């Protein structure tokens, strides 16, 4: 167990679905330029996690 | 322009010489005085400077004689009142650069008579001073040191020019002969 | 003492000494006038002295003597003394600020090792430039831009925090309107494009040097730019506007109707073209970073996300109406079409299908 | 109304609080947590109170009751045991320790904490933060009331400030009592005028700000100069400088004051000249040596120039004008032309005096710069007429 500090990247994993929270490219468009949704992905093999 | 003055007797040489010599050829603008049209932008009023230059060095000798006499009454009521303003005028005239080699001569001797040009007298440095007269003397000594530094700079520049010309000619000789010849 | 005094020593060739006398008399006049309380006669003689010392032609040949004489510091202290105070104190004595700014710009443009030295004053010039705009003429922003022109070193070397100052000034100009144009004949249009175009030009000069953009400065200005949405136009940020086509046609409609010597639509389109051009130079360069390193991919994705594709095609499809045979030079202009064609061949490129249109 | 302010207010004498325990005997005992105490602001002379509609407001001592005015000091908001009251004769253990107290206000009658409102308005954001303190049940977590006392001789000055303000205020009220009515035989006014207390306070205040002696050593001279500068700064901030001019105007309106001070009747004809001279001396002692106080005289240049009165106080206004000219160069930009004419006419009316010549010398070449406009104006005013 390592203590969290400010400025440190963290990883979130869902308890029920065992998936990792991340940002997605395609999103519903209100203020369409600055609008990206957030959702789960199965494998944490990306930068968005 | 020479670093040391022209040395007699060969090996025995290196006399320092007297500071404040007009041989320096620096680059400074003229004064541009204007006549006192007294109209009632414009430049400073004109006064004949040579009479002041004589009157200052003269009254300087009169004041140093009066100081050597140790009179019970001073010229201005106190020794500093008789010594400060004439020294201020002399320092201003020396800074403005009007004083020639002969004029700087015997002013420098009134500063100190014992060492000066050669193959009693009491100098202003040797007499007791009431203080606040000493500051003008220090200013004069600083002016003399500045003159010495300027003379050093001019001599260094002249030697630099002649040495760099000789070495330019030497480099041209080195590249001309040899190299090009291309013995290969 | 001789070691310390030798940097001041300089040696000049004969047959050119009279012009050196003229330079020395002019600099002595400035040095004597440095202590005099400021006034119109003093500013007139100082303007005449600067104009005479510009045309000496010794300034042409030897910059080392000009650097050793400390003339630039003297003129800089003159500008400090005159400029210091409030905004109305900055517009007090409005002339002769342009003269010193032009002199410093030309001194920067003379040669290297001068621009290194003017560079040290970048921060002070920057926070004097914001209030120092005033009327049209030479400004400290021009001097600051001239300090970084065409130098790979200097820019990229020492630009730590000044970019943040420039983008914050841009954001401050984004909100609210300047009163000096509102006073005489204005529709009270908020967010004036006259305030901000100079900042965008300075940013463009900072990011793009000698034909290739610098990656680090581009990334820093990208981040501080995107951190505040108000710097971009309210069409881009607000949902009332739509891209650039609605804003451009709005500028055309304002230019068409006398009401709703500066043309407001021309200034709006100049601001938008400057922003588009700045984003165009700020794209990753030559696509050789993009082939193997994902930072350029992320940056190009963000700059793709700000500007939608087919908006520039719609802009270039919009007709300017050519008077031919012309007319006003302050209209739609055939000089900003290259700005819209600069963000297309850097962050969009051409495949084969769009080539038809 | 109390506010929450941060900045230059900490050095100023607006932020002062004094705790008064309810028990008169052994009032200087060590402060115990939970014990009732009242908060006093010495310069304003008012006590903190809850009231009903206004909230945390300072009120006079006569209208203040004991339930609202009483406050205490609790380490924790959660309600402890209900028996803190205990009479001790000795000092006892120190319950409250300085530097790490972190205590809470906890008004005792309502039992409702008064941390701060925290409004956070969109309006006034550029402006320095300022929050009106009113009560919240739950309160906040970041109050951080750590105790750091540092009154020192500064606190002493504060009390005198309060005292002198009241006296001067009452005196001006007496002026505003009697100026309208033209006096006849008999008593002019009922409450009368407190002359001797005013004169004694003026003399003590003049003596309080004496410049340090030249014969002292350098370190001691610098220390006294710094202490005098700080005391003059706070005395200016609290607002005595405008109060002096307010006192001067109402006496200055009366001109000769032979029969004009008989509008007050007797007891004022013997004290008029002394009071106006002492007020000018106190003003001159207060302004001297501080650049900010002299720079604040920019609007009052016409006030100090236009008087030049014949009899009451000559060379006292001149000292203030000399100090204004020597200390602050900002005044020299607004000297104008008629003021030079007035200063020169002072030479002709009041005779030859070296102080007016020194004032004219100080009009030019202040600091390193030299103002040409004043030079040419003095020169054109010094006409070729040799009078």
């Amino acid at each position: 167990h390592r203590t969290l500090l400010y400025g440190h990247a963290i990883l979130l994993r869902h308890a029920h679905s065992r998936m990792y929270l991340s940002c997605l490219t395609t999103s519903r468009s209100m203020t369409d330029k600055l609008a990206f949704d957030v959702g789960l992905q199965e494998d944490a093999t990306g930068e968005a996690c | 322009i020479t670093l040391f003055p022209p040395g007699r007797k060969g090996g025995n040489a290196r006399r320092h010489g007297l500071p404040g010599v007009g041989v320096t050829t620096s680059l400074r603008p003229p004064h541009h005085f204007s006549p006192p049209c007294f109209v009632a932008a414009r430049l400073s009023p004109a006064i004949p400077l040579e009479a002041l230059r004589d009157k200052a060095l003269r009254m300087l000798g009169e004041a140093v004689r009066d100081g050597g006499q140790h009179a019970r009454d001073p010229v201005g009521g106190s020794v500093e009142f008789q010594f400060v303003p004439v020294l201020k005028l002399v320092s201003t005239l020396l800074v403005m650069g009007i004083f020639g080699d002969e004029d700087v001569k015997q002013i420098l001797k009134m500063i100190e008579p014992e060492v000066f040009t050669e193959e009693l007298e009491e100098g202003l440095l040797q007499m007791k001073l009431p203080e606040s007269v000493k500051l003008q003397m220090c200013n004069l000594l600083e002016y003399f040191c500045d003159q010495e530094l300027q003379h050093r700079v001019e001599s260094l520049a002249a030697f630099a020019e002649r040495y760099v010309d000789k070495l330019q000619a030497n480099q041209r000789s080195r590249y001309a002969l040899l190299m090009r010849a291309f013995t290969m | 003492e001789l070691l310390r005094a030798l940097p001041r020593a300089y040696t000049i060739s004969p047959s050119s000494v009279e012009d050196t006398m003229s330079l020395l008399e002019c600099l002595g006049q400035i040095r004597s006038l440095l202590i005099v309380q400021m006034g119109p006669q003093e500013e007139n003689l100082m303007i005449q002295s600067i104009g005479n010392i510009m045309n000496n032609k010794v300034f042409y040949q030897h910059p080392n003597l000009m650097r050793a004489l400390g003339m630039h510091e003297t003129v800089m202290e003159v500008m400090v003394n005159v400029l210091g105070g409030g905004e109305t104190k900055e517009i007090r004595f409005p002339k002769m600020v342009t003269s010193c700014c032009r002199f410093l710009c030309y001194f920067c443009r003379i040669s290297r090792q001068n621009q290194r030295s003017m560079f040290d004053h970048l921060s002070y010039l920057l926070e004097n430039s914001g209030i120092g705009l005033g009327m049209q003429g030479s400004t400290p922003l021009d001097v600051a831009a001239a300090s970084v022109i065409d130098n790979n070193e200097l820019a990229l070397a020492l630009q730590e925090q000044d970019l943040e100052k420039v983008v914050s000034y841009l954001a401050g100009c984004g909100l609210q309107s300047c009163p000096m144009l509102l006073a005489k004949g204005y529709p009270d249009i908020g967010w004036n494009p006259c305030g901000g175009e100079r900042y965008l030009d300075f940013l463009r000069f900072a990011v793009f040097v000698n034909g290739e953009s610098v990656e680090e400065n581009a990334n820093v200005v990208v981040r501080l730019l995107i951190r505040k949405p108000e710097c971009f136009g309210p069409a881009l940020r607000g949902e009332g506007g739509s891209g650039l086509l609605a804003a451009i046609e709005e500028a055309i409609r304002i230019s068409e109707d006398p009401a709703r010597r500066v043309h407001l639509g021309h200034a709006i389109m100049s601001f938008y073209a400057a922003l588009i051009d700045l984003l165009g130079r700020c794209a990753p360069e030559m696509h050789l970073i993009q082939a193997g390193k994902g930072e350029a991919l992320r940056i190009r994705a963000i700059l793709r996300s700000l500007v939608p594709l087919d908006d520039l095609v719609g802009i270039i499809s919009l007709p300017l109406q050519i008077p031919t045979l012309x007319x006003x030079x302050x209209x739609x202009x055939x000089x900003x079409x290259x700005x819209x064609x600069x963000x297309x061949x850097x962050x969009x490129x051409x495949x084969x299908x769009x080539x038809x249109x | 109304l109390v506010y929450y302010e941060g900045g230059a207010v900490c050095t100023h004498a607006r932020s002062l609080w004094r705790l008064e325990p309810l028990r008169i005997s052994w009032s200087g005992s060590h402060l115990r947590w939970g014990q009732p105490l009242r908060i006093r602001h010495v310069t304003t002379g008012r006590y903190l109170a809850l009231t009903e509609d206004q909230g945390l407001v300072v009120v006079d001592a006569c209208k203040a009751h004991t339930k609202a005015t009483s406050f205490c000091f609790r380490v924790s908001k959660e309600k402890l045991d209900t028996a803190p009251k205990r009479d001790v004769e000795g000092m006892g253990p120190p319950e409250i320790k300085y530097g790490e107290s972190l205590c809470f206000v906890q008004h005792v009658a309502s039992g409702l904490w008064l941390t701060y409102a925290a409004p956070d308005p969109k309006a006034l954001r550029l402006g320095v933060l300022k929050k009106k303190a009113i009560l919240h049940q739950e309160g906040h977590m970041d109050d951080a009331l750590f105790l750091t006392r540092c009154q020192q001789e500064e606190s002493q000055a504060a009390r005198m400030i309060h005292s002198t303000a009241g006296l001067y205020n009452q005196f001006i009220k007496g002026l505003d009592s009697f100026s309208g009515k033209p006096r006849g035989s008999g008593p002019p006014a009922g409450p009368a005028l407190p002359i001797e207390a005013v004169i004694l306070s003026l003399q003590d205040l003049i003596g309080y700000f004496e410049p340090p002696s030249e014969e002292l050593q350098h370190e001691e001279k610098q220390s006294k100069l710094r202490s005098l500068r700080n005391r003059q700064s706070l005395f200016q901030e609290e607002g005595m400088l405008s109060l002096v001019l307010n006192c001067i105007d109402r006496l200055n309106v009366y001109t000769t004051a032979a029969h004009f001070a008989e509008y007050a009747g007797e007891e004022a004809a013997e004290s008029w000249k002394e009071i106006v001279n002492l007020l000018y001396e106190l003003l001159a002692s207060l302004i001297r040596g501080n650049r900010a106080n002299c720079a604040l005289f920019s609007t009052n240049l016409d006030w100090v120039v236009s008087k030049l009165d014949r009899l009451e106080a000559s060379s006292g206004i001149l000292e203030v004008l000399y100090c204004v000219l020597i200390e602050s160069p900002e005044v020299l930009n607004i000297i104008q032309e008629n003021h030079i004419k007035s200063i020169i006419s002072l030479l002709d009316k009041h005779g030859r005096n070296h102080k007016v010549l020194d004032v004219l010398c100080s009009l030019c070449v202040c600091n390193g710069v030299a103002v040409r406009s004043n030079q040419d104006l003095i020169t054109e005013n010094l006409l070729p007429g040799r009078e």
